[PDB]
């Protein structure tokens, strides 16, 4: 009830106090690497990184009203997209390459070290030079990214009115994403375009959420952490 | 009781 | 180039001009190869009259010809889907592939991995329902779909004036239709995030046929076989 | 190249 009484502001404050901090990884630069070892470093890496976006989800507004079996299942449909909107948001100041952690910074031909990453890869650069050229603002970013926790598993659910609540949460993060860019000097046709330009990314976050999360699936079967078997079960 | 499940209550 | 200097009225009759008729499948109680080839035959079918409804799709035949191909081959499943969800909206609880061809959940169990799809496939027409969605909105979300889907994978710069295009378009419509200007943008927001969802429902559907062309259960076409290869390189 | 053709026509 308090997230449909929040100002836009007061929502904004609240997602940007909410965000997960950059965890740097095990990596060290010794090593070339094998493909299990930056498969390992990015598994650990995605491992801790989930623990924290547990927690920050209980922190964005509306998803502490819903049930604890909607909780569970919101984030298991979301956990990757959320993973990798993070990871195209740190890697905007760093063109073609990706940066998984302070310490991990990679460009494509190192992607190549693991069989089939590469395509992900540059699915993950050509979002992060979107957001680029779109100058995406952290405001923006903390919207997008909360959209995707309540809205990736909505379709996949008597009584139903908690979808409702859920809806009207989602007006809500819309109102303020209307109500950023409204205060960036935008006109009334700019704000309702970059609206859908904004969107139209969280498609093919989906879809690249959906290849990972069979690459993911074929390197279980072919030899991770608990916490993410656990959610690459979910997909199953 | 999965660890998600366990890990949104504490 | 010439769909920019286009009013959004003329987008709208342009789209709706430009819509695929509603074809028919081909009574036996159904089993799991039956049934996988009367959607295989119907989806055969449809593609030939998407590719001509893409032709008339503004903006889409000044792009090159390997872009057009790009963009088809990426969207061609989600573009099917949004066409049967639209076509089930007047019947809750059914999935109408064709006039002839009506079908419930309980049907879609006659093939393994069928009903989780036609759930999502269900459950994304009763949102339709409930927000009521009008043709004019569904053929700007059909041709959004064209040519969004592939757009990552300038030529660029046009595709994304044309989508600006269509979104002037969708927000023309809904100021018709007396919505307010919060309503407007709410609006939007909601029928854009349905497309994440179709396209999740056409990945999961693109897993399941390129297991029926290995278990090689029903012997799919050359198109469909080269749409689906598409998806793996 | 059948997807090819059917855009030509
Ligand atoms: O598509 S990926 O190259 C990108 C990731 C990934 C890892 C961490 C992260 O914060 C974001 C990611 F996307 C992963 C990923 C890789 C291994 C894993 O166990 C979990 C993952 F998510 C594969
Ligand atoms: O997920 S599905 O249950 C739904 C479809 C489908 C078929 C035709 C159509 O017009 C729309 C569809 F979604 C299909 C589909 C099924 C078989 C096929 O050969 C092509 C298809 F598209 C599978």
């Amino acid at each position: 009830s308090l997230a449909l009484s929040l100002t836009a502001d007061q929502m904004v404050s609240a997602l940007l106090d909410a965000e997960p901090p950059i965890l740097y990884s095990e990596y060290d630069p010794t090593r070339p690497f094998s493909e299990a070892s930056m498969m390992g470093l990015l598994t650990n890496l995605a491992d801790r990184e989930l623990v924290h976006m547990i927690n920050w989800a209980k922190r964005v507004p509306g998803f502490v009203d819903l049930t604890l079996h909607d909780q569970v299942h919101l984030l298991e449909c979301a956990w990757l997209e959320i993973l990798m909107i993070g990871l195209v948001w740190r890697s905007m100041e760093h063109p073609g390459k990706l940066l998984f952690a302070p310490n991990l910074l990679l460009d494509r031909n190192q992607g190549k070290c693991v069989e089939g990453m590469v395509e992900i890869f540059d699915m993950l650069l050509a979002t992060s030079s979107r957001f680029r050229m779109m100058n995406l603002q952290g405001e923006e970013f903390v919207c997008l990214k909360s959209i995707i926790l309540l809205n990736s598993g909505v379709y996949t659910f008597k009584s139903l009115e908690e979808k409702d609540h859920i809806h009207r949460v989602l007006d809500k993060i819309t109102d303020t994403l209307i109500h950023l860019m409204a205060k960036a000097g935008l006109t009334l046709q700019q704000q309702h375009q970059r609206l859908a330009q904004l969107l139209l990314i969280l498609s093919h976050i989906r879809h690249m959420s959906n290849k990972g999360m069979e690459h993911l699936y074929s390197m279980k079967c072919k030899n991770l952490s608990d916490l993410l078997l656990e959610m690459l079960d979910a997909h199953r | 009781h999965k660890i998600l499940h366990r890990l949104l209550q504490d």
